[PDB]
């Protein structure tokens, strides 16, 4: 039959007896009104993990079958509102009144409906957009020592969506609900409310919860993907997800492994992560896009969590506590962060200024380790430490603050070409101030020609004479 | 409807309900027992019940010691969670983890009593405004501010200066605040709490303090409901009366560890490092409890316990993403006497904004961390190349950062007999005019030794002219 | 002064040779022992894991 | 015919009783074909591979794809054999997964014959004792790490060097000259970079020549384990049958390696160092006694190989070893500085390299490059430091030389003609063995080092040079 | 057998850590209790019930004698590890290798100076 | 028995002054792995200079060692060691090279050990 009788209670997990009928991943109701989902199916017990309060359920209690597998709601409704793992409002500004309501575990797109990733997913922080470029329907990792900026570059990115075509989702795991408080009214000062949803699972939230989380997340970021629109979702912490995942397998009393998370660990990511894809033309060329976030314990980048989601993405951001302690912020180690998708994520003028830059700063990363403190040394080598510091001068940004890509490779070539040889290291960022004043005159002229054209080529003669000009004649 | 005992494991009792009318999870339990013959002891102990097993059976936690129970005894359901007294006759009082009065002053007579597990604020009714709470310690008020209405946690491991700490931020904060404070001693010495209760008295500050024990000998039943009767008492003059309040908490471990302690006894599967399938679940409740509402704010220092002075370990690892201010304490600084061995790198706050403090406290706060982290990858070269090899420029940043590093320190007035000091109290201003003036250079010329256990600058020059320089 | 002045940069480049040298080989033993070390304090922790969970 | 009914499952792992007794092989395939009856059910096209026989009419099973929808008391029938796919020559240019049916939209595969996926490897009695070299048709691979006929060959390389031209140059010449097909198993790959692959083994006109086999990242342990011997498989004919020599590329052997592990953790086996299954030595080596040099054809393996901490010491890294018979390194700095293909001459080795199999002249001209290329490096950081106007004439004369020959290293491919003009080259062992002799002798050093430069056979040069 | 007889005899086992390794996986699927690196406790009376049987009678019994080549491979070369050490404490003696010498041509690749025979020097002719 | 009530006042000093010069050498051991001797000056220097030589004074042929090398094997009295380290500690066979003390008895023999080498 569809009704059971509980047995056993616990720590948000029961055991039922009867419930012959239950499929694996199913939905269940217990007699206090209360939700659960079905994991284990024994022989002669249903193992069943429970999605609200347990102080109200007793041993003997019955439970009965809701015939449904797990399902939340999806539209444009949800744009600008904040709401649970389950689908239910938190902002308290009334119901949503959803339209469709579809699974939590769909399969991932095929190798043969995908297409190439070769359109930009411009995020606006200087480090990233020019050395570890993103492209629509791939996969980022941010991975870093605590308080290092991550939820921060997460931000950051969003808040520079606001021209584009792109939904953006934020999924909130294991957080404290006043952080989130000024997560969401940070996004509601910048304006980002207009095309993003917040899905929260706080810390008090049932591991159950915190578990659904991710999952709710791409049901409502790959529905505008399957009907052409690109869209992006954000996991603040994946590893507060092997945490909750790591309770209910272990109460469920499955057999432990590694650092005691249960065997199918990578699987748990791996279902989630490889959702992020760029269609091809004939399921409308949409595209879903991923920045899962992950916490290293003194840069443990070898543990069990962070070398899954290391292995699984498209390239990785790794930020570092002895570079946020000496003043570089964003603090991103160059040196270790990698994108397999460089190249083809970039607009041209963009790839022709970024190759420049790639030398110069290879070639300081190496020097400054040893001869920093040298007095006297070949000129070779002073002129590759100085571009080395005024280029690591010109990387550096504050926060909420994105720069527009055609501002970012206008100041990047006018570095990497060496026009700030006579310009002190502090005086650097007063430059780039100065130099973009003179140019608000002209954004009139180059916002059109740099994202009509994006011919950096023909642009020479014109950026030489301005750059050259203007400095010299008002410096000396 | 009663119960009768049928194991007996140390800490975890086993009852069976034979009605079939089963206690629900977390209600108590009470055990009084009168000898029948010679043979037996008298008994009153309480129980809170922790799982449901299948033969009409309860798992239960006892709260005090399990000597001298028989299996086959009679239980009493109370039919609620541990129910504590609250309102303003609990103030100036001493109190059990069942909130009963371990102070000889007579019964309590508050007309209320409050479960200690209760359902956390919502999303759609907190707060979270952003002022400047003042310490009168040079570290803390400069580095890492004091959120009011926000979390502070003081990391440390053992004999490293975390309750000399708390004791001091007692004797400042509360001293300079109007409204009632709350103390959770949770699983520490019975000889500090003595010395605090003794100083309350003296100073007059019980009159305005809730105090709640259940020290180290208590059993793990105990050790682990401590800090929710602290808080429960502390809530009701937020949410009815609506008055800020502080609450100080002292070895928030000792609540981890108990908790890991009866795991096993439980049944749970272990995790990783010894700990219980549930750390995180367990701190969580806790924690998100102890926030600022529309009503009123509720202000709170705890200490942390670092087993090893490892911060990977799962309890203070789990920890860290619920504060708004971290303070890491180091031995060593300990070790070469620079007390509160505050460590100017790990510490930082939700305040150091440069949209929240001043201009020139944000500037000096950030040169001061670059010229002590320039400053420790630099020491450890010296002692292999030795201080010759080095240029004009790390010279300059050694005999600064040197400087710098012992101005940390000051002597406390809750410190006098292992300082030999009378201690002080240095304002905000005082704080980044002092630092200022040693990060431009100014007192080159004064010696290393004449900024330990120090207060303001001027006292430096001072003390130098004393040394004969 | 001039041929000691040139012996002087001579022994000091041969000193911070062999110096340098040491140190690179010190840092393969210590890596080696730290891999040793990083492998065995995995295979007891799950060790411990196990022998817990089948008590249990 | 025989069925058993569902009884329980938890994630991947499923368990199954039989109660008439008559029970499935330890590796039997068993398929789950189910219609909804009830708008409360879904449909299910499930497959499980059998792992134990527990006892009381029982045996448990690894499941093959997602086990969500499963019931309780659902029938299930037994194949009387192992996973089977398709083989022979109609496999050629199509997409498979882990059971054999394709994943191209290409319609049905209507092969003569199936063969299971476990089968055992070839005896004593059946192999060949004395080892032949496979010419590869690239200077680098064939003068400095000759690739035994029969062998396992290890990749290690950084991203952005040009791994998959390599194995594509590979699958053309081994098509062309030595008219042997290829496989490609795809163990637990991107399936981004599994598209990419396609589309550029589409665009090359490669895919007629090899068989691609694909288990995605998103699938359950027990698929991700078995895919690499459903590529092996596919091999295996062309060796049985047609006598052919063949290819067999896998794309990393550590996710193998790690499928296993997951497998065993959820089976319940007690862990052994690091955590890997105490079955690891075992695994590894029924994989790979089935890649050998047969009397009638042969397999020859290239296999890429992650290591966990930079560590060659940990579990997977070092059962791997045991097998292996040559090391190809790819560096970045070959890639930055313009060298292509990208491979290491210091840090790539053969157990073929000795002068008892290749001959005196051989054994000479790779011991010389080494030396000349090994001497160069020591100089790079003095060079750094000083002008190269310093150096003795000796030293001089020796960097010269040196530049030339890791120039003549380079070559161009034939399927790098959509991103260059250059058409591409083909250069026999003989050949390539001759025209290094030449330089080291210094017979050369009076023609500019461009000439050397993306080139094939040595008179190439010389008319390149004239052409200047 | 042909040491009972009164014959010499030689006996060589390729790899003694491959041995350990397949004992250490039927130890872990019977339930066995772990050790130092995984491996049983039984993992000493494991090479010490073979090498032991390696022996020269007395004249009383025939005289006649086995003896027994075992070979270890180890892991970066350092001879301090659980299964080299415990066959190092059971035989008379061992001969080491080197890598550095063998990829530098010098071969056969011992190292004369840390490679020892105990019983050796009493069984040498006097030439 | 290592108590100034057991063992006598020579020997008690002797012993306590030669772990003294041996533990000194342990601390200067990482430092000179890397720089070498060459940077040390006056009392460190002098001290590694007699820890050498004390290091290898307590080596000994031992008779069951005939078996492997052809040196005969030495029994040494409880009034020769004392008397042997007391002048290596003081200092009175500075003058001696540090390889004259390896695989000997008694302190004489080292003395003509050295007068044998002639450097
Ligand atoms: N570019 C920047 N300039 C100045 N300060 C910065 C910058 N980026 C980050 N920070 C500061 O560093 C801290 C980073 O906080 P963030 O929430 O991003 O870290 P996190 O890793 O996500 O921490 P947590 O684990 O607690 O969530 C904040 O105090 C932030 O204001
Ligand atoms: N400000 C100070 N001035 C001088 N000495 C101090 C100071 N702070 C701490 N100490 C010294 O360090 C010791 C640390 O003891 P403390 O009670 O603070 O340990 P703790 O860090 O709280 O450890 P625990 O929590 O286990 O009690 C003191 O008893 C005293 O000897
Ligand atoms: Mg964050
Ligand atoms: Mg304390």
């Amino acid at each position: 039959s569809d009704v059971g009788t509980v047995i056993q209670v616990g720590d948000g997990i029961a055991r039922a007896h009867g419930l012959d009928n239950v499929m694996s991943g199913e939905l269940v109701e217990f007699a206090n009104g209360v939700m659960g989902m079905a994991l284990n199916l024994e022989e002669n017990n249903v193992g069943i993990v429970i999605l609200g309060p347990y102080t109200g359920i007793k041993e003997g209690d019955e439970v009965r079958r809701t015939g449904r597998i797990m399902e939340v709601p999806v539209g444009e409704e949800l744009i600008g509102r904040v709401v649970n793992a389950l689908g239910q409002p938190i902002d308290g500004k009334g119901p949503i009144n959803a339209k469709e309501f579809r699974p939590v575990e769909r399969k991932a797109p095929g190798v043969v409906d995908r297409q190439p990733v070769k359109e930009p997913l411009q995020t606006g922080i200087k480090a990233i957009d020019a050395m570890i470029p993103i492209g629509r329907g791939q996969r980022e990792l941010i991975i870093g020592d605590r308080q290092t900026g991550k939820t921060a570059i997460a931000i950051d990115t969003i808040i520079n969506q606001k021209g584009q075509d792109v939904i953006c989702i934020y999924v909130a795991i294991g957080q404290k609900q006043s952080t989130v408080a000024q997560v969401v009214k940070t996004l509601e000062e910048h304006g980002a409310m207009e095309y993003t949803i917040v899905v929260a699972a706080t810390a008090s939230d049932p591991a159950a919860l915190q578990y659904i989380a991710p999952y709710a997340g791409c049901a409502m970021g790959e529905y505008f993907r399957d009907k052409g629109k690109h869209a992006l979702v954000v996991y603040d912490d994946l590893s507060k997800h092997a945490v909750a995942y790591r309770q209910i397998s272990l109460l469920l009393r499955r057999p432990p492994g590694r650092e005691a998370y249960p065997g199918d660990v990578f699987y748990l990511h791996s279902r989630l992560l490889e959702r992020a894809a760029k269609l091809s033309d004939e399921k409308g060329g949409g595209s879903l896009t991923a920045l899962p976030i992950i916490e290293t314990q003194a840069g443990d980048v070898s543990a069990y969590i962070p070398t899954n989601v290391i292995s699984i993405t498209d390239g990785q951001i790794y930020l570092e506590s002895d570079l946020f302690y000496s003043g570089i912020r964003p603090a991103i180690n160059v040196g270790l962060s990698v994108s397999r998708v460089g190249g083809a994520a970039q607009i041209k003028a963009m790839k022709q200024v970024a190759g420049k830059l790639r030398l110069d700063l290879a070639q300081y990363r190496e020097l400054q380790a040893f001869a920093q403190f040298a007095s006297d040394l070949d000129e070779a080598t002073r002129a590759q430490l100085e571009r080395g510091q005024r280029m690591t001068e010109i990387l550096k940004q504050p926060q909420y603050s994105p720069m527009p890509v055609e501002k970012q490779v206008v100041i990047i070539y006018a570095g990497t070409n060496g026009y700030l040889d006579d310009i002190p290291v502090e005086k650097v960022k007063e430059f780039e101030d100065g130099f973009l004043e003179y140019i608000e005159s002209k954004h009139p002229d180059i916002l059109e020609e740099i994202r009509e054209k994006k011919a950096l080529d023909d642009e020479l003669e014109e950026k030489l004479k301005k750059a050259i000009k203007e400095f010299k004649a008002t410096f000396k | 409807t009663r119960g009768r005992v049928i194991q007996v494991m140390g800490p975890v009792v086993d009852v069976k309900f034979e009605n079939g009318h089963l206690p629900a999870i977390y209600n108590a339990l009470k055990i009084q027992h009168k000898a029948r013959n010679e043979n037996e002891v008298d008994i009153d102990l309480t129980l809170e019940v922790a799982l449901h097993l299948g033969d009409d059976t309860v798992r239960t936690i006892a709260m005090a010691s399990t000597d001298g129970l028989i299996r086959g005894m009679e239980v009493i359901d109370t039919g609620a969670p541990i129910s504590v007294p609250v309102g303003p006759e609990t103030l100036g009082r001493m109190f059990d983890v069942l909130g009963e009065p371990i102070d000889e002053k007579g019964p309590v007579k508050a007309k209320k009593r409050w479960p200690i597990h209760r359902p956390p604020p919502s999303l759609s009714e907190q707060s979270t405004e952003d002022e400047i709470l003042e310490t009168g310690i040079k570290v803390i008020d400069l580095l890492a501010p004091i959120p009011k209405g926000g979390k502070i946690g003081l990391f440390g491991g053992a004999g490293v200066g975390k309750t000399v700490l708390i004791m001091e931020l007692i004797r400042n904060i509360a001293y300079e605040h109007k409204g009632f404070s709350v103390f959770a001693g949770v699983g520490e010495r019975s000889r500090e709490g003595n010395e605090l209760w003794l100083e309350m008295k003296e100073s007059g500050v019980l009159d305005n303090t809730v105090l709640v024990f259940g020290q180290m000998n208590e059993p793990p039943g105990a050790r682990f409901r401590v800090a929710l009767t602290g808080l429960t008492m502390a809530e009701y003059f937020r949410d009815e009366e609506g008055k800020d309040v502080l609450l100080f908490i002292d070895n928030i471990f000792r609540f981890a560890q108990a908790g890991s302690e009866v795991s096993a006894l439980l049944g749970r599967m272990p995790s990783e490092v010894g700990y219980q399938p549930t750390l995180a679940t367990e701190m969580a409740e806790l924690q998100e409890r102890i926030t600022s509402t529309r009503r009123g704010s509720i202000t709170s220092v705890q200490a942390i316990y670092v087993p090893a002075d490892d911060l990977t370990d799962p309890a203070p690892a789990t920890t860290f993403a619920h504060l708004d201010a971290t303070i890491v304490l180091s031995r060593e600084l300990a070790e070469k006497g620079i007390y509160p061995a505050v460590d100017p790198l790990q510490s930082t706050s939700r305040i150091m904004d440069p949209r929240i403090v001043s201009e020139e406290h944000y500037e000096v706060a950030r040169r001061v961390r670059e010229i002590l982290q320039r400053y420790k990858d630099l020491q450890d070269i010296i002692a292999i190349l030795g201080m010759e090899e080095l240029s004009e420029e790390d010279k300059l940043i050694v005999q600064r950062a040197r400087k710098i590093q012992r101005f940390l320190s000051q002597p406390f007035h809750v410190a006098e007999h292992f300082t030999g000091r009378p201690g002080k109290y240095v304002p905000i201003e005082d704080t980044i005019r002092g630092f200022k003036e040693i990060l431009d250079g100014k007192l080159d010329d004064v010696p290393e030794q004449a900024f330990y256990m120090v207060g303001t600058i001027e006292e430096a020059v001072e003390k130098a002219k004393k040394m004969k320089k | 002064l001039l041929d000691a002045k040139a012996s002087e940069h001579a022994a000091r480049m041969t000193a911070m040779k062999n110096a340098t040298d040491n140190a690179n080989e010190l840092i393969r033993t210590l890596t080696l022992s730290y891999n040793r070390a990083r492998q065995a304090a995995i295979t007891q922790e799950i060790t411990e894991i196990v022998a817990g969970a089948n008590a249990l």
